[PDB]
């Protein structure tokens, strides 16, 4: 019971916002999100630009 | 507390309020206001304790200052108009002075500083009277002067009153101070809508009057004044705990209860006049109101607070108080939603 | 309008700025209330007597009497404080805050 | 202090830094004066000197907030060559939040003030562009 | 008997019971008569005869 | 917002022209809902005084139902009269001023342009 | 709201004091009796908005 | 269960560490809490990081 | 199953048609209500939004003591 | 790091902390009527001059 | 086992003059 | 829909008039009869919706949700009739009353013709769930979970109210059929940006979206079994149905608007699934599995492709049934061992063979084993998202690992290994529990044969 | 509700029945002072109604059948256990004293209601103005703590201040040795277990705190052990008294009407008795309170109001 | 000191000791057997079996099968008159007015 | 009856079902008027659907 309460409910009352926790939250909390958003925006822009100029092979693609 | 004298005093209060309602002259409006406050002074000195004297002194000082401002507005209106019909004023200073005079009378923030104190120091019947019947007459006065009301001043007073009432009720643990700050927030809520459609103002006034009457009737019936005795009441009558739970659920505007009727329809008259940020802000402050309401129901019925030993004698005696109009006002404050368009009778 | 009108407004604002930021007991507040009384009475009487509104001579006298009774009520309130704390000071009015 | 808002909005965004800076500084000074006056009226000062010290602290803090926010919004609007962008007001609001956090001797409060003041300045730009009216005149 | 003291609500107040019954009957027949008169005036006004 | 309509006959709950409308039936669903509210009020009154809820105070429950159904019928009549006034005034001012209400030529779909945004 | 009891039961209480151009004892004229008479006859029964416009 | 048999904040002085070691039923020397980096470990001791 | 329980497709079709017509009429009436409220509040010459003025019946038409009025 | 601390910190806990802090600042009056009337004077002066509510 | 109910600590948290 | 509301309003006195020993049997019999009569809503068409009146209609989308709701309520009464055997008769009848009122509220909400009626009924669903959570919950801190749930819902739904009233005042109506025929495109403006945010954030709160999902790992744990089931299997799908209705009105802004939100799920459903790799509480593991499935639903609805819609509704129904079964399994194990710790009770297969079989079937249906409904829905979502973009297959494919990597893990630690020594109160399987789990499982395996009725409105 | 303000409007004046013989007389003494019969003699001398000492089951006796309810339903405290272990862990001492003060307050409310309504004087034993002399005798013997003492002081301060003291009080002076000898000759198997220091403390609080204020706020008479037997001397002494002290002089019809309204609401009398002050000798948690409340609701005659119980044989329940 | 008065923790109720053939429903055996009968009749025998019968025999769901039959006509038309299999325009191009530019 | 509660809901079902048919009688403004199903009424048939 001590281990479960230390793992579950006693993590926030013993938290102090400092530079280490802020850096680890900025590196892991929003970094993957902005990286994924940028790579997906680039890929979708490339796909839309290829489609609107009529070069992508979409002849038999009728399920979407 | 001679019953003849109490009956005569209550009839004087009713006569003063109805004189404010039915008159066509500014002097008679002030006459009704003065007779109403003069006859409501003995109501807050019923129990004869020094806290009541303190509360009545503060109330008299604030109401007399508001009345002197009211004559300042009337005399300025006479100067600039030469006539006395209760209608739109003929001077911006008259409208401004009248607006904060009625704000002082109604406990609208930042002129609200007497409302959480006075209601703390008076008996619960006098608190019910002050928070229910006193608000009726200056609503009529503000309704009859709406063409000349400055939009900026009444909007600033409304938003300040709503925010201040919510944030002040967020901290108090006494029932009367919570009731006072809730009344302040509801006053701001139903004065924000006045310039666009006063039928919504009248509907919110009637709903707030009924719901506050139910709350005060339950508080006098349970003989509870603080949070702890209201928690302790679950040994005596659980049906009263269920009733206070459902009407406090209704008090925060949670559907399908009656308290969701006015404010939502108030928003129905905010987007007609192209205003979007304002109902959102007052809805967030209503969420603050619902937070301390939820705290009250958590203390009252949704938990089971530890009691004392003497409850057993209180289990051998039924409630002998004159629980008057409690079931009708409880039903009318919870299940009135499918009869929403009844507000058409208030046009 | 006339200059005496503006003098009465300035007098009423003087009574207003004296009624709010007091330091003494409640008698000063009631005296400033009577200043508001007197300023409103003189202004109403001057207005009624200048524009020849004959009927509205009912306005000034009534404008006293009602609030005069209200003023009497205030005196009784002070007596209550004089029967409770000995002195009617406003700094003793700090029992309802808690 | 209504015409001061008009004079703040009469200067186009990202054109002249000086007058926008003094207009925002005067707005901040007025807001700090109102807050300090209400604080002195409600909370009784210990003496005259401590009261005017609190008044000067609040007034200078709010004036610095206004000046920093206006200056940062103007330099960002100049460096982006786009007056019609809420990004400049977001950057200015974050600069104001950072200055408030530095004045209050805090950093988490400074980051929260960055976020909330940037969002508020962005919404101010939103209302300026799309004509949002929170104080709407009665139309119907 | 079970209770040593006689309760105030031990016996039914026959005057109040008769008053409630008479008030209910009067209000019911008044509502019915009012509805009949209003519907008769409606059909006479709009000619649904 | 009808301050200039009822001013000719003030303090009239149900005027004479309200008799020109079809009165609501005694089997109106709103009226039965108000009767249910009266029955619920009687049940609450029996419950808060520590009485048998479904047996005690039958005459009390019948009086509650009767009073609620009476006031509900009259309030429904006033609501119907008010909304008849509302849409009658709407139609009257629409008929009186057809310069501010032009007849829009409803074009067909054969020539109007709707912008298409493909989804992919 | 504005309940009109006086217009309902047809009894005057304060209509005589309400305007300066009303009837007064011995028909003593005010300074601006004609101006108020013309203003009221201009602004009767047409609404406050059209009266002020 | 009871409140003082449950984990709390990070101990600093020797007697709080001794009370924590009594609660966690180790020696006062074998009780090595995690460093106060503000992560939320509390007064939970650091075992030598070995598999079962 | 189709005979005992389920309704005919034509019945559902025409019921949907009537429902759609009723709701379209209600929407058009609501839009007309908003437009007429805006226009006649802005102009102020309609049955609603008529803020009261002073009644003209209270003026005394009798001659006065001084004729210069 | 994220689902128990930071996500708990951004939306709900900062809001709750600001709410309780400014609620404690609002309800910390000394009950003196003189301070209330002085605040009334400051409000009236601000409305008459600094906002110009009577134009 | 059984459902938990508030003890003396919760009441004394809610029992003060200021919460 | 007045043929189903009146039976529930007659079920209300049916549980207020029975004896103290006959409430459960009568309520179960009549609710199962109503569930039998619930199948008449399947008279649908491939091109038209079944409309009854001006206020109630039901297409091929709301019909499976209705059937699931009034099939789940008798299961709720079975699951919650043992741990309340010590309660007062009045409180037991109040519990049944709240459950019946909640079912009535849900069946009135799912058939709302106009959107404002749907909104008010959607907020009206708050009251009995909050009452159940804050009254009949077991743990100490249930008040915090109830407050978090109520405030997340209300703070989401009030801008939804403002946007709905603005839309009604702008165009003229809020009927779904009229809005289907009176739809207007929304240009790329900041006013339309905040309109989209106000119309979406309520449903992203109740789905829940990753980042705003924090009300789930609390309110799913400390609540009782009936409250856990109504939180896991209905209300998230209520938010999904609302988002499906609303997203018709917000084209074509969403095509450039839903880029963060989709990806706020497209990473989040990874790491939340990783949280299930390191969870000591079984109910929290089930709640985070629900979070991952609802994130998949968010992606499918927000990309607004047809195959995504079919996968969304199929995964909705399958995940609701599977999560209800898993919550019942957690409740039964917690009743037997009096602790929610997963590492405590081990080796339950050697003592409970039939319960181990039910655990295996539930875990297999959780990891999308074909040809179950969950595999069909998740496969359709993966096809649709691969049509949207290529690289996102990775963001789904790795999830295909991690889901198994917790679910069979949940199957291992609770069932496989040497049994605990000091635990000696493991009773044999109750017939009530076995009946409840068979009633949870057999409809899923039967609908695996004929899934064409739960594939959406556009099949 | 029978008596209300409408009756006072209609002419129900309470000083119409307030003759010179309507006197509130309470008698005090030690543990076994022998006053118990003496007041009975007064009940056959001035014609006054006499009320016995308020026991544990007094509130059980006044309502319902009057049968003694079991100690679980009412009281949860026994005098035998107090005589056994005064310093017990469960705190029988302060719980018994608080319950007995509540029962005495109920008895005094009933006595005041009877005196105000019927106009007949009432004789009591050990009224609520003479109960703290027990509790202080506990605290000087270490039988309770200081928190219990100040909680009892708060309860007395919020309860007594709405009532008037009796007209004449009579204290019987029996010394400690006589009290112990009378206890020994009485034959109760559990009454010798108290130390004589408790009786000495009762006498000390009586002659040090009770008498110095009942010599001022009311009329006081004092008698020795043998002079209590002579009833004619006592009734001649009380009948030849000159009432000048006490607030019974300045009582108009309005104040007595308000007192009659307040004493006819039994909830209002005992509303401030059980204030929410959590002292571990009197507070009981939710589970036991719920269990004993659901058990008391199942008792015959107590499930509903007194006129609405079918299981005890009340007819026309459906016409009320 | 001692805290507030409270009952000790009640033990869990082992139902099989007081009844060897109980089923986790109720103390008394008769109402327990009635509960078993009603759940297994109205849960498996009544709703599941008749529900499978009902869903197995919906009357040509969504007209979808009918559509196939309609297709069985339509190509039969378009393979007789020499028309192309399927037009690339859903509506008639002769009734479309393009916006002139 | 001794088991009257057991027939409280099914009767309350069918009556509600009856009300639906009554509601159908309020939505017959386009009966035999739709363009797909506009046909001449057959003899001994008063309506296309009741
Ligand atoms: N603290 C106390 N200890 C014992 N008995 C008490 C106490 N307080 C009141 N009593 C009552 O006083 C009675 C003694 O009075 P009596 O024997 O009638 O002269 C006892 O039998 C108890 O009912």
């Amino acid at each position: 019971i001590r281990w479960t309460c230390a793992r579950s409910a006693n993590v926030y009352p013993n938290f102090r916002p400092n530079t280490k926790t802020s850096l680890l939250g900025a590196l892991f909390g929003i970094g993957p999100l902005i990286f994924w958003y940028y790579v997906f925006k680039t890929d979708r822009d490339r796909k839309e630009k290829l489609i609107q100029e009529g070069k992508l092979d979409r002849t038999f693609n009728i399920s979407y | 507390m001679n019953p003849i004298i109490l009956i005569i005093i209550l009839m004087t209060v009713m006569l003063g309020t109805i004189i404010v309602m039915i008159s066509t002259h500014w002097l008679l409006i002030w006459i009704g206001f003065e007779m109403n406050m003069l006859a409501i002074i003995p109501i807050m000195m019923k129990k004869h304790n020094p806290r009541a004297t303190e509360a009545s002194t503060k109330y008299f000082l604030t109401q007399s200052t508001a009345s002197m401002l009211l004559m300042m507005a009337i005399i300025i209106n006479l100067m600039f108009s030469g006539q006395w019909t209760v209608m739109k004023l003929f001077n911006p200073m008259a409208s401004m002075l009248m607006t904060m005079a009625l704000a002082m009378k109604l406990g609208m923030a930042p002129f609200h500083f007497w409302v959480p104190e006075v209601t703390q120091g008076i008996p619960l019947s006098s608190g019910l009277i002050l928070l229910t019947w006193q608000k009726l007459a200056p609503m009529s006065v503000l309704y009859q002067i709406l063409p000349s009301i400055n939009l900026d001043l009444i909007l600033t007073l409304s938003i300040l009153s709503i925010t201040i009432g919510g944030w002040g009720g967020l901290n108090q643990t006494q029932l009367r101070k919570i009731m006072a700050y809730s009344s302040i927030a509801h006053m701001g809520w139903m004065t924000a809508v006045l310039l666009y459609n006063p039928t919504m103002t009248l509907l919110n006034l009637i709903i707030y009057i009924i719901m506050t009457s139910t709350m005060f009737t339950l508080f006098m019936a349970n003989s509870t004044t603080t949070t702890l005795s209201l928690s302790h009441t679950w040994n005596k009558a659980p049906i009263m705990t269920i009733l206070v739970l459902i009407t406090l659920l209704s008090m925060g505007g949670l559907p399908p209860l009656s308290g969701f009727m006015p404010k939502w329809m108030i928003i129905q008259e905010m987007t007609k006049n192209d205003s979007i940020i304002l109902p959102t802000l007052m809805a967030i402050t209503a969420l603050l109101n619902l937070y301390f309401y939820m705290r009250l129901t958590y203390s009252t019925a949704l938990t089971m607070f530890p009691s004392t030993n003497n409850m057993k004698m209180k289990w051998q005696f039924p409630t002998t108080k004159r629980m008057t109009l409690l079931p009708t006002m409880t039903v009318l404050s919870t299940m009135l939603l499918p009869l929403t368009p009844i507000l058409s009778i208030l046009e | 309008m006339s200059l005496v009108y503006m003098n009465i407004m300035m007098a009423f604002t003087v009574s207003l700025t004296g009624l709010l930021m007091y330091r003494s007991h409640l008698m000063s507040s009631l005296l400033c209330l009577e200043g508001m009384m007197l300023s409103l009475f003189i202004l109403a009487t001057l207005m009624i007597l200048n524009s020849h509104f004959t009927l509205a001579s009912m306005m000034p006298i009534i404008l006293l009497v009602f609030a005069a009774c209200e003023a009497a009520l205030g005196l009784s309130l002070l007596v209550m404080v004089s029967n409770t704390y000995g002195t009617d000071y406003v700094q003793n009015l700090n029992l309802l805050q808690c | 202090a209504k015409t001061l808002l008009h004079q703040y909005w009469d200067i186009p965004e990202g054109t002249e830094c000086h007058r926008k800076t003094y207009a925002a500084t005067s707005i901040g000074g007025a807001s700090g004066l109102v807050v300090s006056a209400y604080s002195v009226a409600l909370k009784t000062p210990t003496s005259f000197l401590e009261g005017v010290a609190r008044t000067g602290r609040y007034t200078f803090t709010a004036a610095a907030i206004g000046a920093i926010f206006g200056l940062t919004s103007c330099i960002s609007a100049q460096v982006r060559e786009k007056p019609d962008d809420p990004l400049n007001y977001l950057i200015g609001g974050c600069a104001g939040g950072l200055t408030l956090g530095a004045r209050t001797r805090s950093y988490g409060i400074g980051a929260a003030a960055c976020a909330y003041m940037g969002l508020t300045a962005a919404l101010v730009k939103m209302g300026q562009l799309e004509g949002w009216k929170v104080f709407a005149e009665p139309k119907v | 008997k079970f209770y040593i003291q006689e309760p105030p609500h031990g016996s039914p107040n026959w005057l109040k019971v008769g008053l409630t019954l008479g008030t209910s009957a009067f209000l019911w027949i008044y509502l019915i008569k009012q509805h009949n008169e209003d519907v008769l005036e409606y059909k006479r006004r709009n000619g649904l005869e | 917002m009808m301050t200039g309509r009822q001013a000719r006959a003030p303090l009239q709950f149900l005027p004479d022209e309200a008799r020109s409308l079809p009165p609501p039936k005694l089997t109106d669903p709103r009226l039965a809902y108000i009767g249910f509210l009266g029955y619920c009020s009687g049940l609450i009154d029996n419950a808060i005084r520590r009485r048998p809820v479904l047996s005690a105070g039958l005459h009390r429950q019948f009086l509650y139902i009767t009073s609620f159904v009476f006031v509900g019928y009259y309030l429904l009549k006033r609501q119907d009269y008010m909304y008849a006034v509302r849409d009658h005034d709407m139609f009257s001012y629409i008929k009186s001023h057809p310069e501010d209400f032009p007849e829009k030529d409803k074009k067909t779909y054969r020539e109007v342009f709707e912008e298409f945004h493909p989804v992919r | 709201p504005f309940f009109d009891v006086q217009k309902k039961l047809g009894v005057d209480l304060d209509h005589w004091m309400t305007i300066q151009s009303a009837e007064q004892p011995h028909r003593i004229p005010a300074r601006c009796h004609a101006f108020e008479k013309e203003w009221i006859e201009c602004a009767h029964g047409i609404g406050s908005i059209r009266a002020e416009k | 269960i009871t409140k003082d048999m449950l984990p709390g904040p990070y101990p600093k002085t020797p007697e709080e560490r001794a009370a924590a070691a009594k609660k966690y039923n180790m020696r006062v020397e074998d009780y090595e809490p995690y460093p106060d980096d503000g992560m939320g470990y509390g007064d939970y001791p650091k075992l030598p990081d070995r598999s079962q | 199953i189709a005979r005992t329980f389920f309704d005919a497709p034509e019945k559902n079709y025409e019921r949907t048609m009537a429902i759609l017509q009723i709701e379209s009429e209600k929407a058009e009436l609501r839009l007309k209500e908003l437009e007429v409220r805006r226009l006649m509040r802005a102009k102020g010459d309609g049955p609603w939004f008529q803020y009261p003025t002073i009644d003209k019946a209270l003026i005394d038409h009798s001659p006065k003591a001084t004729p210069d009025n | 790091l994220l689902d128990l601390i930071w996500l708990e910190t951004i939306l709900p806990k900062t809001i709750s902390l600001a709410q309780m802090k400014m609620s404690t600042t609002i309800t910390s009056q000394k009950g003196l009527i003189k301070l209330y009337f002085l605040s009334f004077l400051i409000t009236i002066l601000i409305s008459t001059t600094l906002l110009n509510f009577h134009e | 086992a059984r459902q938990w109910q508030p003890d003396v600590e919760w009441a004394e948290q809610y029992g003060g003059a200021v919460m | 829909m007045l043929k189903y509301i009146i039976p529930t309003m007659m079920l209300m006195p049916l549980t207020w008039l029975s004896k103290n020993s006959m409430i459960w049997i009568n309520t179960t019999l009549h609710s199962l009869l109503i569930s039998l009569t619930s199948l008449l809503l399947l008279n649908q068409f491939g091109d038209n919706s079944l409309n009854f009146s001006l206020t109630f209609f039901s297409d091929s989308l709301s019909t499976p949700l209705l059937i699931l709701t009034m099939w789940l309520l008798p299961l709720m009464l079975m699951a919650s009739q043992h741990h309340l055997s010590k309660e007062n008769l009045a409180r037991k009848k109040l519990f049944i009353s709240m459950l019946i009122l909640l079912q009535l509220f849900l069946i009135m909400t799912f058939t709302a013709t106009e959107l404002i009626f749907f909104y008010i009924m959607f907020e009206a669903t708050l009251v009995p769930t909050l009452i159940i959570i804050t009254r009949w919950g077991n743990q100490t801190e249930r008040l915090n979970a109830g407050l978090y749930f109520l405030f997340y819902t209300l703070a989401g739904s009030l801008p939804l109210l403002v946007a709905l009233i603005y839309i009604q005042n702008t165009m003229g109506s809020l009927n779904f059929l009229i809005l289907q025929y009176w739809v207007q495109p929304m240009p790329n403006s900041w006013s339309n940006t905040f309109m989209w945010l106000a119309c979406m954030m309520a449903f992203m709160v109740k789905m829940p979206l990753y980042g705003l999902h924090l009300w789930l790992p609390k309110a799913h744990v400390e609540a009782p079994i009936a409250g856990s089931m109504v939180l896991a299997a209905i209300l998230l799908k209520l938010g999904g149905y609302g988002m499906m209705r609303i997203t018709l009105l917000l084209n074509p802004i969403t095509d450039f608007m839903a880029y963060p939100f989709i990806m706020l799920s497209l990473w989040g459903m990874i790491m939340t699934s990783s949280i299930c790799l390191r969870q000591t509480d079984l109910k929290s593991l089930i709640a985070y599995s629900s979070v991952s499935h609802m994130a998949l639903v968010i992606v499918a609805i927000l990309i607004q492709t047809p195959w995504s819609y079919m996968g969304a509704t199929a995964l909705m129904i399958a995940h609701g049934l599977t999560s209800s079964m898993l919550f019942c399994l957690a409740n039964s194990n917690y009743e037997r061992v009096h602790s929610r710790t997963m590492i405590l009770a081990r080796g339950l297969q050697t003592l409970l063979p039939l319960m181990a079989a039910w655990w295996l079937l539930a875990s297999l249906t959780n990891l999308a084993l074909p040809p179950s409904i969950n595999l069909i829905g998740e496969l359709f979502v993966v096809m649709s998202t691969f049509s949207w973009s290529n690289i996102t297959i990775i963001l789904m494919g790795l999830n295909m690992v991690i889901t198994a990597l917790y679910s069979l893990y949940m199957l291992i630690t609770t069932q496989r290994g040497k049994h605990t020594h000091h635990i000696n109160n493991i009773l044999p399987s109750f017939t009530r529990e076995n009946a409840l789990m068979s009633l949870h499982m057999l409809p899923l395996l039967l609908l695996s044969l004929n899934p064409k009725i739960i594939l959406g409105p556009l099949y | 509700l029978q008596y209300g303000p409408l009756a006072y409007i209609l002419g129900e004046k309470t000083t119409k029945k307030m003759t010179e013989n309507s006197k509130l007389i309470t008698v005090d003494g030690n543990i076994c002072s022998g006053k118990s019969k003496l007041a009975k003699e007064v009940a056959e001398k001035l014609g006054l109604k006499h009320f016995p000492e308020a026991g544990i089951h007094y509130a059980d006796s006044t309502t319902g059948d009057g049968k003694p309810l079991p100690v679980r339903f009412s009281g949860n405290c026994s005098l035998e256990k107090f005589y056994d272990d005064p310093k017990s862990n469960d705190g029988n001492s302060y719980r018994l004293q608080a319950w007995l003060y509540a029962s005495r307050l109920l008895q005094y409310a009933d006595a005041l209601e009877h005196l105000l309504s019927t106009g007949q004087g009432v004789v009591l034993e050990r009224s609520i103005y003479s109960d703290f002399v027990f509790l202080e005798a506990m605290y000087r013997q270490g039988f309770i703590r200081k928190q219990c003492v100040d909680h009892y002081n708060q309860v007395k301060k919020v309860t007594v201040c709405e009532y008037l003291p009796p007209h004449v009080v009579i204290y019987v002076d029996v010394p400690v040795s006589e009290v112990q000898s009378r206890i020994q000759k009485k034959g109760n198997p559990h009454e010798m277990k108290i130390t004589s220091a408790y009786l000495q403390d009762i006498e000390n609080v009586y002659k040090g705190t009770f008498l110095p204020e009942m010599s001022e706020k009311c009329e006081v008479l004092q008698y020795s052990a043998w002079e209590a037997e002579d009833a004619e001397k006592v009734v001649e002494d009380i009948q030849y008294l000159k009432y000048d002290k006490g607030p019974w002089l300045d009582q108009d019809d309005r104040k007595l009407h308000n007192l009659r309204m307040l004493v006819q609401d039994k909830l209002e009398v005992l509303n401030y008795t059980s204030i929410p002050v959590f002292l571990p000798e009197v507070t009981i948690g939710a589970h036991q309170s719920d269990r004993v409340f659901q058990e008391f609701t199942e008792l015959p005659g107590r499930k509903y109001r007194a006129g609405y119980n079918e299981d005890v044989g009340d007819k026309w329940i459906w016409l009320k | 000191t001692l805290r507030w008065q409270e009952d000790p923790e009640p033990e869990d109720e082992n139902l099989y000791e007081k009844n060897p053939d109980s089923h986790g429903y109720d103390k008394d055996p008769a109402v327990d057997v009635w509960n078993m009968r009603v759940v297994f009749f109205f849960g498996f025998s009544i709703v599941l079996v008749l529900g499978s019968t009902f869903v197995a025999y919906l009357p040509d769901y969504r007209m979808q099968e009918w559509a196939r039959r309609e297709a069985e006509r339509l190509v039969k038309y378009r393979e007789a008159h020499g028309l192309p299999l399927m037009e690339s325009n859903c509506f008639d191009p002769s009734k479309i007015q393009l916006p002139e530019d | 009856r001794d088991h009257w509660i057991h027939v409280l809901v099914p009767v309350g079902f069918v009556f509600g079902y009856y009300l639906d048919r009554k509601n159908d009688e309020k939505l017959a403004a386009f009966r035999n008027k739709s363009l797909l199903y506009k046909r001449e009424l057959k003899p001994q048939e008063e309506v296309t659907w009741k």
